[PDB]
RNA sequence: GAAGCCAGAGGAAACUCUGGUGGAGGCUCGCAGCGGUUCUGACGUGCAAAUCGAUCGUCAAAUCUGAGCAUGGGGGCGAAA
RNA sequence: UCGUGCCCCGUGUGGCGAAAGGGAAGCCGGUUAAUAUUCCGGCACCUGGAUGUGGGUUUUGCGCGGCAACGCAACUGAACGCGGAGACGACGGCGGGGGCCCCGGGCAGAGUUCUCUUUUCUUCUUAACGGUCUAUCACCCUGGAAACAGUUUGUCUGGAGAU
RNA sequence: AGGGAAGUCGGCAAAAUAGAUCCGUAACUUCGGGAAAAGGAUUGGCUCUAAGGGUUGGGCACGUGCGUGCGGUUAACAACCAACUUAGAACUGGUACGGACAGGGGGAAUCUGACUGUCUAAUUAAAACAUAGCAUUGCG
């Protein structure tokens, strides 16, 4: 039995675009099959973790699949992870509350200064 | 079980480069490959990433430090005199 | 409490058992539809009309 | 190629306009029968147990759809 | 062969807005409206106006590209320029 | 002073150690004191102060780190924040 | 190397108040012994953010707010004009003239000491890492602290490969053959 | 068989000893590759305007190598012959 | 409509340069004297465009479910912005998968057979493209751990929440 | 054959050594090495023995194949499956046992260059060059 194979294209060099895997055909022969590179999982923009629920594809493969497959039904879904979204929400609320508090204290200090001047 | 009497981490160099140079490089190698306690999360997971770059594995914080140690004594004395100068300027 | 390997094997065995029951019930509903195929064809005809 | 597990869906597929032809494959070793309909994009296969009602499904299939039985040898 | 790009064929080539028609003919708005009335250039409606222009609204006027091409050869344009 | 009071509270009264149990005590409203370490993350610290402000609970900012807070509690692990539910025989609440 | 290590251009915000930026990354720059800091500022005139590249001082970290301007605080990583700092402070990336975005005290472990002020003509006397004394305009900017990565040269290179790897990215000539090892046609010291 | 780690035996502790684990080094034997030390070697109008045989150096890197590109004689390039 | 104008924006500047870098998409069987992932048959895929049918949404106008990680055939989205992918070193051991190698049984065929050998050898295969059920990391919920625990060949992880 | 460097400018060339298991291994030393130092014992075949593994499987009381409330750590037991190493013993052939192939001669010193590396393609590979380390000069 012939178990040795050849490249099926004219590139003879083992580059990153020249990945092959061995298959057996219904004709009983061993053969190579040229395969594309593995897709990379999309990652969070804040912490850099892999985003769960999102497929790992080559960049132009994402144009052929629908919107709910490419995203998670949440704010920043498919771009940020849930922990980072929670941190963003809590940070935004607390900073706006402290902005209101600082504005109130500045108004009180301005009123006290005006009363001292008058 | 102690395997080498004195070379320690410098035993990878064998008999090359001289005893004095091996002793000089040993301290820098030890202090650059040691683990350090993080000043942000408190865990012992700060390791050198590059030249003067120290990253914590747990809290993912990256700090600018010395070449082979996290903090330089000159930088610490600088922080102390900066704190007292800032206190003098504000007061 | 921490479970035992026998309990894990029992859980697994129930999992393939319920998968096999789902497959058998799908075969049964396909056979029933094949039995009532003529009424199905008439209903498809009615919907298209 | 796509497999249809619903007789109603297979009936609608056979009544689609792009259904050019249909064929019946008999596997007596497995004791099964297969209805394969050739549409524009997909070949749709319905797999049934070999039975008289599976044979009578031909009568429910549309008349204008040219249906043929698969021979034992695929002569070129 | 070479893969086509989006938005380079179909309704985008078939229609243009009034602003694009005016800029193509290099006319003022009164002259453009006068020429359209005199030559019988009628407003049109694409099936999807976003495929023609992403900033189109319900009040956006569309014309045929071939109609504007026909308007490009009208001798009254030089009459307008001579009068100016 | 604060370390001795914390140690006697550990010996006599009731505490919970950690962020989630401290939040649970603040939500229950039975928390009598909250201690937050110096090296606590600022977002977590602000959230704990907001919870204590809503629950009317005093907050002590421990000048040590989480390691030193755990050591002052007498445990062999770090502790970013803690909640004292029962003062016991100490006067840590009267301050 | 992606971008040169420069300050922001001297604008209205740095000239009259301060502007806050956030340190996103601390990165290794090939050929340079000192780490760089990516700091993102706000554009006062448009919606888009502006990313800058500074020489990271020791103690800077990701997620830290730094402040650049006349009214910025005296804190490590803050960029201040030299007229706003007291005597005895050490600064980094000192501008020779106000607006050249940093020229002095840039290598690892190095700093410039503010010796004194002369407010009559707006001059500042500074001490360079070489021990030289210089007089600069007081509106020249500097980042408070010491450049990170000090003690780099205390470690022996110990290997020709390590010297080669050092100099290959720095494009300096290596190996170096001696002039006395040459022929008289090649070097004045030849022979 | 370097750091790091585990266990046992001592030491008030730092450390000491023993048995393992681990897999570092411009470390080492050595195949291919690259190179070219020796032989009264072959060959000497040769297979060859530098080849052949045995032997040898090196073999995880200051290792070997393709394509594209840059440096041009008053020059270039040169671990410098 | 004072009808022959007004408003918005800043980022710059073009081309060439890789049959080994990046990159949208094709597999199997057969066929010639000589070509074949190119021809023939079957079965697919990508890109772009136009416009229908079914289904979906909507009288609470632009979906519903799950505490959550998230899921489901759909489920509006211009300017202006943010992020991810493309997109990346060398070496060491460990684990999973395909292919190959090896062992046993069986059908069929071939060889050996002075003697022995229920013997030796050969065929026993399943592509792209899809459906469906599962696969280390990681993440979520409960709960709060010293008599510390879990854990890898390699000692890392845990009140910043482990088992 | 015998002798064993008596040959020759010169042990040039050849011969001898060689794998693996075990015993053992000096001076000097930058303590890392030297070191496979040196010097020794053994190796075939056959018939056995021993050691080193994996998978599955626990009794009651109720509701009804799962849910609780208990009870027990001799499963320290059974059933099935599985592959390659290591050690020990007897017997037996012998002129040979790493039976071909494959495969360090070793040691005492001196000079010399620190080492790894590089060059005179086509007569010179080296104490030459480079190297790390050290020292000096110039430049804000
Ligand atoms: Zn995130
Ligand atoms: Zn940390």
């Amino acid at each position: 039995a012939p178990t040795r194979v050849t490249y099926r294209r004219r590139n003879p060099y083992n580059t990153t675009s020249n990945r092959t895997r061995v298959i057996k055909t219904p004709g009983g022969q061993l053969r190579v099959l040229h395969i594309k590179k593995r897709g990379t999982a999309p990652k969070c923009g804040d912490c850099g973790i892999k985003l769960p629920g999102i497929p790992a594809l080559r960049p132009r493969e994402y144009a052929t699949i629908s919107k709910p497959k490419k995203t998670v039904q949440r704010a920043y879904g498919g771009s940020r992870c849930g922990n980072c979204v929670r941190d963003r929400i809590i940070r935004a609320f607390l900073i706006e509350e402290q902005k209101i508090v600082k504005k109130v204290l500045k108004e009180q200090s301005q009123a006290e200064k005006k009363a001292s001047k008058k | 079980s102690k395997r080498t009497k004195k070379v320690g981490i410098s035993g990878k160099y064998g008999t090359r480069y001289g005893a004095s140079l091996r002793k000089l490089v040993k301290k820098q190698e030890v202090t650059q490959h040691a683990r350090y306690t993080c000043t942000f999360c408190g865990k012992n997971s700060v390791r050198r990433t590059a030249v003067g770059i120290w990253s914590c594995k747990s809290c993912k914080k990256t700090m600018a430090g010395g070449a082979y140690t996290v903090s330089t004594p000159a930088a610490a004395a600088m922080r102390s005199t900066l704190r007292r100068l800032r206190e003098i300027t504000e007061a | 409490r921490r479970k035992t390997k026998a309990e894990r094997n029992r859980i697994k065995r129930r999992k393939e058992e319920e998968r096999k029951r789902k497959h058998e019930e799908a075969m049964k509903r396909k056979q029933q539809q094949l039995e009532q195929a003529k009424k199905i064809a008439a209903e498809v005809e009615e919907r298209e009309r | 190629p796509q497999e249809v597990s619903d007789i109603k869906k297979f009936i609608e597929i056979c009544r689609r306009k792009d259904a050019s032809s249909a064929r019946i494959k008999k596997n007596p070793k497995t004791q099964q029968i297969k209805f394969k309909v050739r549409c524009q994009r997909f070949l749709y296969t319905l797999v049934l147990k070999d039975s008289d009602k599976a044979e009578k499904l031909k009568q429910s299939l549309p008349p204008n759809l040219q249906i043929k039985d698969v021979p034992k040898r695929n002569k070129r | 062969g070479k893969a086509k790009k989006k938005g380079k064929s179909g309704a985008a080539r078939n229609y243009m807005t009034r602003t694009q028609a005016v800029k193509k003919l290099q006319l003022s708005l009164p002259d453009f409206r006068k020429l359209c009335i005199w030559k019988g250039i009628y407003p049109r409606e694409p099936r999807d106006r976003r495929k023609v222009n992403k900033s189109a609204t319900a009040s956006t006027t569309f014309y045929y590209t071939k109609d504007i091409q026909y308007l490009l050869h009208e001798p009254l344009l030089q009459k307008f320029r001579e009068q100016k | 002073s604060i370390g001795a009071k914390l140690a006697l509270v550990i010996k006599s009264g009731k505490v919970v150690l950690g962020y989630r149990s401290t939040l649970k005590a603040l939500r229950s409203g039975k928390a009598k004191l909250i201690l937050i370490a110096a090296n606590t993350p600022p977002l977590r610290k602000s959230e704990l102060e907001y919870y204590s402000m809503m629950s009317k609970t005093p907050v002590h900012h421990y000048s040590g780190t989480n390691i030193e807070l755990g050591t002052a509690c007498g445990k062999l692990f770090r502790c970013s924040t803690m909640a004292i539910l029962d003062a016991g025989d100490s006067d840590i609440l009267a301050d | 190397r992606k971008a040169p290590a420069k300050f922001r251009p001297l604008d209205y915000a740095e000239r009259h108040g301060y502007i806050r930026g956030i340190v996103k990354e601390i990165i290794h720059d090939p050929g340079r012994g000192a780490p760089l800091a990516r700091v993102v500022f706000r554009s006062p005139y448009k919606y888009k953010q502006i990313t800058e590249t500074f020489i990271a001082n020791e103690g800077m970290y990701t997620g830290q707010f730094i402040y650049a301007g006349k009214n910025a605080a005296l804190t490590v990583g803050n960029i201040l004009p030299l007229s706003s700092v007291p005597e005895g402070t050490v600064v980094s990336n000192v501008e020779e003239k106000p607006g050249d975005r940093g020229a002095l005290g840039r290598t690892s472990g190095n700093y410039v000491t503010v010796v004194g002020h002369n407010p009559d003509e707006g001059k500042t006397r500074i001490k360079l890492p070489s021990g030289a004394k210089k007089v600069v305009p007081s509106s020249s900017r500097g980042m408070i602290g010491i450049v990170a990565g000090g003690g780099r040269t205390d470690k022996p290179l110990l290997k020709a490969s390590r010297a080669k790897h050092k100099f290959a990215v720095k494009r300096n000539r290596w190996p170096k053959t001696r002039g006395v090892a040459m022929n008289p046609v090649d070097h004045p010291h030849g022979g």
